[PDB]
This record gives structure tokens, C-alpha cells and sequence, in this order.
RNA sequence: CUCGGAGCAGAACCCAACCUCCGAGCAGUACAUGCUAAGACUUCACCAGUCAAAGCGAACUACUAUACUCAAUUGAUCCAAU
């Protein structure tokens, strides 16, 4: 990670982050699962399905991501029509 | 619990055992059971019409 | 570590020095029929029946019935063994049988069955429903008076109350046709009670019918204690029993304390257990006969409630739990985006301050 | 009231009285609930869409086969057996 | 289990004649 | 003013043991995979054959037996050439089918043998049954 | 938030209001150089309106 | 790794809409046509092999 | 040098040696091995892997039938072909 840039001294974003996971405000963090395009005339339907699946990261893989983006990407946005709308925001957590 | 063990028709090699046993003799297998807890539901008054 | 057995080891008497000279089932119903056998008997370990059998109490039912009819084997035994040599020989029945065109006649059958069995018959019937725990609390009689109830549909048409079938509010609009065999002299008290018709309260039942003092098997000219109600089954609550319950008195009884104002509209008048009223007369009466149906909602049932007893119509639903999630977590790691859903109030989006 | 509803008509109204009478009370008014949003606006206008929809079924009079569901499917059998006990009167 | 009184329940080889090719 | 007929219980208590089955509401008991028969019922018909007489019974899966139909009963052996052929087992289903609908049981559950299911006894016992209006398949649970 | 800015005086509902009207009494934040393209009217509040 | 013995095959609908999937047949055998459940029409239709995918 | 079964490691789980033994890098049958979704397991992390009620759509008139048989029978990202 480039922490001070040598032109601006600012940190920088490691794009490879903003190419594979998405960002919910609240925190958590989108993928896909590894391999989910690899082979699958060999793997099973029920199989098949979980590599489909849109899963959550963990506490320690979101704390290394957001490290490894700047404050840009953490910013609450409102495109319009957004699939994840809804995903943004917590409901009926405690702690 | 431990339950007499009865194998299905179909299956042939557990009916084969079954058949050379000598007369008299069961066999016996442990199984495992969930006793429910609650019921399936229950009546309520929804409406006085 | 061991520990040795609590009793006798299943497989143990078995003789395991003459395995060769033993004899072996060979057929897979032969070890099923034995299976079936050692899996009814009684063991110290621990079994599915201990656990999901119904605990019954270790005391026998109190019969409080009439007494069994006194029957001559000998003499049955003879003449039943003469009308079989009369059957088999006749050619004509070896052949229907060999060729499979033989019958028996239904109608006959059911006769000499509600003559011999049908009274045995009816009480399994009836202890497997839960009348006898629901009426007497546990307390069993025999039906040895065959009661015939059939509820008039049309002018042509009957609907017959056997020990279970299902009738409708609408063919039981009015009192139905009794029947039964009596004697001259006796009395008898005939009542109808629906066992889960009641709204308040669960244990209560609902008292639709009492006739007291019934001369014979005239049940026309008994003494009205209870105007006739027809049954109610509320929407939504399921399927009720109603229950006919025959009584051969000793004497005469007095019901004054039991009578109903003619007619009775009121459901806190209707309440009615059947063994405190059995409780108070059973020195005097003994039950006798019994017939119950199945009934269930249906659209005449709202003109009892409006009209007859002035109230609005009750309706329930059948609910079911909430569905069970664990415990929502910050991080629900290798969870599908589909969790955050399972724990949304609602579907709508919120923006909050904005 | 659904009887005295003037804007309905008189075959509508009896159709509907029929096809819905679980949705009427004592008073004979016909009762509408929607409890599906958490705004006001949507509620009542579900509950309006109801009605249209009533007058709409009703008037289209269809007589087109519709699929048995499951719940009637057992009353079906049900209802056959208790027809199959009701008897005749010996002598009428 | 072993260390309870149902051990060996569940036993059924001894009451079968081994079976040799 | 209220009134004192409409003073109904939050929740209706109905003790029926029927209730949720004739509903298809209540649990069938699953699992068992491993062993014969099934438990997954509410009413199973089973069919003793002996020696000299044939049985059919009807019975809940907690072991209750509701109705039944023996050659050993007088009412139906009085009729009979035979109490242990084809006719007789054709005739306990005749008998049967006719106690099961008083008592109300339209649907049960038969589980044959591969032998027992191919044998002409048992085939003509049940037709007997069905033409009588007994349905031998349970409708599915209702779970939502 | 719309009807609350009306009811302190914020926005005045007696002219015509647009976004600068609505930027004035500092009832929204437009960023144009994070691609905000205005304000989107959501119906969170219909019934008090 | 071993004698090749079965290839991968894609098999196309025949209902025109272009819905296809992949099964595996033995090399010497003859093209396969397969009555398989087709999603866009939901019901099951006829469909034909076009092409060999690879060698399995 | 990766993967699976057994002993060591006797009874929940786990457990090493250039320790002791045997195997795998497939094949065969289906062509709904369709879709979807509670609750769980998990090779000590992660990655990957595993089992599934209900539901939709099918199948069905009893081929131990609706997550095939089989123990392992296998390869991430980028990129390339389409
Ligand atoms: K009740
Ligand atoms: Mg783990
Ligand atoms: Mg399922």
C-alpha cells in the first residue's frame, strides 16, 4: 500500500480491492465466490448454487479493506435505482 | 434409544443377514429421536363479524 | 471401564454351540412377525415408546356399564359349527369360492356385527376419539344398546349418525329420529353435548339436547329438560364432536336442577359437563348407548349465531409460530446477501434523517 | 352497506354478497382490510383496489375451469363419503 | 457405549456362521 | 352493554384428537429411513394374514387401532365357504371399507411387501377398499 | 424534512420553491461534484404531509 | 490422464431459444438427443448436440 | 511433495516421524444431476468443501421413488477462446 503519494502525499486505493468487493455503509463487504465460473460440467447443482451466492466477509478481511481504500469509497451514495439500496442499513442488530 | 432393527424388502444384503439368524433372535440398533417441543399451531379469534 | 447389564440381554438364550443344528428364519416375515413381538415387550433401556408413547395410567378403566350378557358357549359353539358343515356343503358355494365369484351380503353382516362385536367395536371407536376421557375422565362403558340417530334431509332422505362421520350443521338443523331397542317399563335419558363446541372455556362442554324420563323407546313423549340447539362450530376452529349419550334409568329422576328455560338462547345456560351431571345421578342411571359425529363450519352456522343466539359470528385462524433465526451478528460471515432480509421489519426503503 | 351501495348494481350487488359473504359483517357492511405498507396512502388504496376488483369478477361472470387447489381437493373426497352414507326412508 | 450396561446390544456376527470363500 | 353470549376466549381450545389431522395440519412422524415400514402417516391400513383366518386392520400411528375387519368375527364367517382364500381377503376389504367411513377415516396409508403387494389376495383386498370410497394414499401436510 | 423545514420558517411555501430555494434555507446538501444530479421527492412522511 | 473414453458435448434446445447445457456421451457413440427441461419455455423439449466441447 | 481408507490414536473431537499398510488422478447410469429457500456442519485460520425442511415446477399411481451410484477420482486469480 502506497501510504503518502510522492505528488499529492496522500494514501492511495488498491484498485484490485474495488475490482472484486463491494461496500455497504454499514460496514460489511460483498464478494463472489473463488472458482464459481471453473468447471462446472464436474460439480453438483447444490454445489453450483452456493458458488453463485453473494457472500459477507469476515471482521478481519473487512478491517484489511478498508484499509486497503480511502474514505471515497466509505461515502454514503444514492444512485439511483441501486440494487443494494436496501443492504445499506443495519436492522434489529445489537451489537 | 435402542430399537428392534427391521430392514426394507428391497434391501438386499440386510434381508439376507435377517433370513440366516436363528429363530428367536432380533437384532437391535441405537437411533436417535427429537421430541418436539411445541405444536404445529394455534386457533386464535381474528374477527367478531 | 464396564458395567454389567440391568436384566437379560436381548439375543441371550440363544444357544450358540449348536449354531449349525439351530433353526433359522429363512423368510423376512418370520423375523418381522418376532420383531414386531420383542419390540412391544417391556425393557430396561431406554426406548422410542418411553418417550413418544402416551402415558397411560397404570390403574384399569373403571367400567361403569351395563352388565355383559350371559351367553351359553356350548350351545353357540354347537349351533355355529352345524351352519358351517351346512355352507361348505353345498357345491354351488365350493365353486363361487374356487372360481372367486363369492360374496358376502353387507347388509347381513353388519346386523349380526351390531349384535355380536359392534358393542366392543364402538368403545375402541369411541376411547380412540377421547370421549371417554373428555366425558367420564378415563371412566369406560360398553354400548351394549344400539343407538340409531339419523338426522332428517329432505322428505325422502336420512342422514344416518354412526361413531365419527362427518355431518353438517345444515342436515342437523333439526332434532333428529331416534331409535333403540327397549323394553316396556323402562326409562331412559337421552342428551347431546358437543365435547369442543364450547367458546369460553376448554373444558366445558355445550349441553344441545336433553330428553329425561323417556317411557320405552317412544323419545317423543320424554320430557323436554333441554330444547334442542343445532350445532354451532365456529369458522376457522376445526372439526367438533357431538356426542349422543343414552341412559337406562333405574326410576324415575327428577332433573329440576338441570332444566333449561324452553327456549334456552344462552350460551353461559348451555354450559354443561357431562361427568358432574353423570356424577350427581349415577346411582340411578347407567349409560347405555352411544353414537357421535364430526362437525365442521359451515354457512348455516351463521344464522345460529345472528338469529338464535344474538351475537356476533366468531371466527379463528389457525397461527403458527414466528420462524426461528439465530441471533443477528455484526459480521455474518459466508452468509448469502439474503441474510440481512431475514431480519427486516419491512420492504419499503427508509431514508432517516433525509 | 353493500346492499344499499346505489353505485354498485343490483346484480353486481347480489353476486357479490354471494362470492364474499365471509367479508360481511351483521350490520350486512362489506369490510376491507389491507395492512401491507406502512403508508396510509397505499393501505387505502389496496383497499379500494379490492372493491374494483370485486366488481370487476362479478361482472365478468367466468366461466372458465379454474385449477383445484389442494385444501379443496380432500374436501372433494370428503364431501363424496358423506353422500355416500345418507340413506332413504323406508316407507316415505 | 462401552462403559454403559447396553453395550453390545446391537451385537449380531456371533449368531451367523462365518462365511468363508 | 356488552353481551354476554359474545364472551369468546382469545384462543379455542379444541380437544377433537382428529382436529389437525382431518385439518392436514399435524406432524406426520418423518424419518425412520433406514428401517421398514414408514411412519410418515396418520392412518395406515395393515392386513394380518394367518393359517386359518384373515385380518385387516385400521390403526392410528400411535398404535391405536381405530376399526377392523377379522374372519373370526361370527358376522362374517357365517357367510363364508373359506376364511382363508381370495374371496375372504376380497370380502374383509368389503366389510372394512364399510366401518371406516362410520367411523370417518377416508384416507390411510397401506405398506405391502414386494410379495404381499403382487399377490392376487391382496390386490382384490385392495380394490375392495377404494371401490367402498377409501382413498389408500394420505393427503400431503400442510406445513405453511 | 420537507414539511418541517415549512413549519420553522425555513422554506417559505408561499413562493415557488426549487433547489436553490431549498439550498438557502439548508435543507439539503447538493454535491454536483460527486455526481448529484438533485434531489429525488421520497414519500417517507406522506400521511403527516 | 487415461484413454480418452467420453467427450463433453453441448446440447442446444430445439425450441429456438437458444437455452443449452452440457452433458458427456462416449466418443463412438452416436449424437445424442435428449428430451431435457427447458427454463424459457418450462417444459421439457427435444434438444440436439452442435458441438464437442472438449475431450474428457 | 496433492487427495482418500486403516493402525499408531482401544471410548466426543483433534494429534507427529524419511512410522507401519492399502488406494485415488476414474467409470457407469440419469437428462428436472431444474429453480428456490429455513436451519446447520466444516479437516483446527482464510480460501475451498458438506448436509438440508418448506416452497415453485415436475414425477407418481409402492423400481428401499424428488439433493443419482461411488471413498479419494482433483486446480485459485489474471488471461485466452465464445
Ligand atoms: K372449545
Ligand atoms: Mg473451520
Ligand atoms: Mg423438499
Amino acid at each position: 500500500l502506497t501510504y503518502f503519494s510522492a505528488r499529492k502525499g496522500k494514501r492511495k486505493t488498491v484498485k484490485a480491492v474495488i475490482d472484486r468487493f463491494l461496500r455497504l455503509h454499514c460496514g460489511l463487504w460483498v464478494r463472489r465466490k473463488a472458482g464459481y465460473k471453473k468447471k462446472l460440467w464436474k460439480k453438483t447443482p447444490a454445489r453450483k448454487k452456493r458458488l453463485r451466492e453473494f457472500v459477507f466477509c469476515n471482521k478481519t478481511q473487512s478491517k484489511l479493506l478498508d484499509k486497503m481504500t480511502t474514505s471515497f469509497w466509505k461515502r454514503r451514495n444514492w444512485y439511483v435505482d441501486d440494487p443494494y439500496q436496501k443492504y445499506h442499513d443495519r436492522t434489529n442488530l445489537k451489537v | 434409544t435402542k430399537e428392534v432393527y427391521v430392514p426394507h424388502p428391497r434391501n438386499t444384503e440386510a434381508v439376507d443377514l435377517i433370513t440366516r439368524l436363528p429363530k428367536g433372535a432380533v437384532l437391535y440398533k441405537t437411533f436417535v429421536h427429537v421430541v418436539p417441543a411445541k405444536p404445529e399451531g394455534t386457533f386464535k379469534l381474528v374477527a367478531m363479524l | 471401564r464396564r458395567t454389567p447389564p440391568l436384566g437379560p440381554m436381548p439375543n441371550s438364550d440363544i444357544d450358540l454351540s449348536n449354531l449349525e443344528r439351530l433353526e433359522k428364519y429363512r423368510s423376512f416375515d418370520r423375523y418381522r412377525r418376532r420383531a414386531e413381538q420383542e419390540a412391544q415387550a417391556p425393557h430396561w433401556w431406554r426406548t422410542y415408546r418411553e418417550y413418544f408413547g402416551e402415558k397411560t395410567d397404570p390403574k384399569e378403566k373403571i367400567d361403569i356399564g351395563l352388565p355383559p350378557p350371559k351367553v351359553s358357549r356350548t350351545q353357540q359353539l354347537l349351533e355355529r359349527k352345524q351352519a358351517i358343515q351346512e355352507l361348505r356343503a353345498n357345491v354351488e358355494e365350493e365353486r363361487a369360492a374356487r372360481l372367486r365369484t363369492a360374496s358376502v351380503p353387507l347388509d347381513a353382516v353388519r346386523a349380526e356385527w351390531e349384535r355380536t362385536c359392534g358393542p366392543y367395536h364402538k368403545q375402541r371407536l369411541a376411547e380412540y376419539y377421547g370421549l371417554y376421557r373428555d366425558l367420564f375422565h378415563g371412566a369406560t362403558f360398553v354400548p351394549r344398546v344400539p343407538l340409531h340417530v339419523a338426522y332428517a334431509v329432505g322428505e325422502d332422505d336420512l342422514m344416518p349418525v354412526y361413531c365419527g362421520n362427518e355431518v353438517t350443521p345444515t342436515e342437523a338443523a333439526q332434532a333428529p329420529e331416534v331409535t333403540y331397542e327397549a323394553e316396556e317399563g323402562s326409562l331412559w335419558t337421552l342428551l347431546l353435548t358437543s365435547l369442543d363446541g364450547h367458546l369460553l372455556e376448554p373444558d366445558a362442554e355445550y349441553l344441545h339436547w336433553l330428553l329425561t324420563n323417556i317411557p320405552g323407546n317412544r323419545v317423543a313423549e320424554g320430557q323436554v329438560t333441554c330444547p334442542y340447539l343445532p350445532p354451532f362450530p365456529a369458522r376457522g376452529s376445526g372439526i367438533h364432536r357431538l356426542a349422543f349419550l343414552l341412559f337406562k334409568q333405574d326410576q324415575p329422576i327428577d332433573f329440576s336442577e338441570d332444566a333449561r328455560p324452553s327456549p334456552c338462547y344462552q350460551l353461559a345456560q348451555r354450559t354443561f359437563r357431562t361427568f358432574d351431571f353423570y356424577k350427581k345421578h349415577q346411582e340411578t342411571m347407567t349409560p347405555a348407548g352411544l353414537s357421535f359425529f364430526q362437525c365442521r363450519w359451515d354457512d348455516s352456522v351463521t344464522y345460529i349465531f345472528h338469529q338464535l343466539l344474538d351475537m356476533r359470528e366468531p371466527v379463528f385462524e389457525f397461527v403458527r409460530p414466528p420462524p426461528y433465526h439465530p441471533k443477528q451478528k455484526r459480521f455474518p460471515h459466508r452468509q448469502p446477501l439474503r441474510y440481512l432480509d431475514r431480519y427486516r421489519d419491512s420492504h419499503e426503503p427508509t431514508y432517516g434523517i433525509y | 352497506h353493500l346492499a344499499t351501495a346505489e353505485w354498485i348494481a343490483e346484480p353486481v350487488r347480489q353476486k357479490i354478497a354471494i362470492t364474499h359473504k365471509n367479508k360481511i359483517n351483521r350490520l350486512g357492511e362489506l369490510i376491507l382490510t389491507s395492512e401491507s405498507s406502512r403508508y396510509q396512502f397505499r393501505n387505502l388504496a389496496d383497499c379500494l383496489q379490492k372493491i374494483r376488483d370485486m366488481i370487476t369478477e362479478a361482472s365478468q361472470t367466468p366461466k372458465e375451469p379454474t385449477k383445484e387447489d389442494v385444501k379443496l381437493h380432500r374436501i372433494r373426497i370428503e364431501n363424496m363419503n358423506r353422500e355416500r352414507l345418507r340413506q332413504k326412508r323406508i316407507h316415505s | 457405549y462401552k462403559t454403559k450396561p447396553t453395550h453390545g446390544i446391537g451385537k449380531y456376527k456371533h449368531l451367523i456362521k462365518a462365511e468363508e470363500p | 352493554d356488552p353481551v354476554e353470549n359474545e364472551a369468546v376466549a382469545p384462543e379455542f381450545t379444541n380437544r377433537n384428537p382428529r382436529n389437525l389431522e382431518l385439518l392436514s395440519v399435524a406432524r406426520k412422524e418423518r424419518g425412520w429411513r433406514t428401517v421398514f415400514p414408514s411412519r410418515e402417516f396418520w392412518h395406515r391400513l395393515r392386513v394380518i394374514r394367518t393359517q386359518h383366518h384373515v385380518e385387516a386392520l385400521v390403526e392410528h400411528q400411535n398404535g391405536k387401532v381405530v376399526v377392523s375387519a377379522s374372519t373370526r368375527e361370527w358376522a362374517i364367517k357365517k357367510h363364508l365357504y373359506s376364511t382363508r382364500n381370495v374371496v375372504a381377503c376380497e370380502s374383509i376389504g368389503r366389510v372394512l371399507a364399510q366401518r371406516c367411513l362410520e367411523a370417518g377415516i377416508n384416507f390411510m396409508v397401506y405398506q405391502p411387501t414386494p410379495w404381499e403387494a403382487a399377490s392376487d389376495s391382496m390386490k382384490r383386498l385392495q380394490s375392495a377398499m377404494t371401490e367402498g370410497g377409501v382413498v389408500l394414499r394420505e393427503p400431503q401436510r400442510i406445513y405453511e | 424534512r420537507l414539511q418541517y423545514l415549512i413549519d420553522l420558517g425555513r422554506v417559505d411555501p408561499s413562493q415557488p420553491i426549487d433547489l436553490t430555494q431549498l439550498v438557502n434555507g439548508r435543507g439539503v446538501t447538493i454535491q454536483p461534484l460527486k455526481r448529484d444530479y438533485g434531489v429525488q421527492l421520497v414519500e417517507e412522511g406522506a400521511d403527516t404531509f | 490422464k487415461s484413454k480418452s473414453k467420453n467427450i463433453l458435448v453441448r446440447m442446444v434446445s430445439e425450441a429456438g431459444t437458444g437455452f443449452c447445457f452440457n452433458t458427456k456421451r462416449n466418443r463412438l457413440r452416436e449424437k445424442l438427443t435428449l428430451l431435457h427441461y427447458d427454463p424459457v419455455v418450462k417444459q421439457r423439449v427435444l434438444f440436439v448436440e452442435k458441438k464437442k466441447i472438449r475431450s474428457l
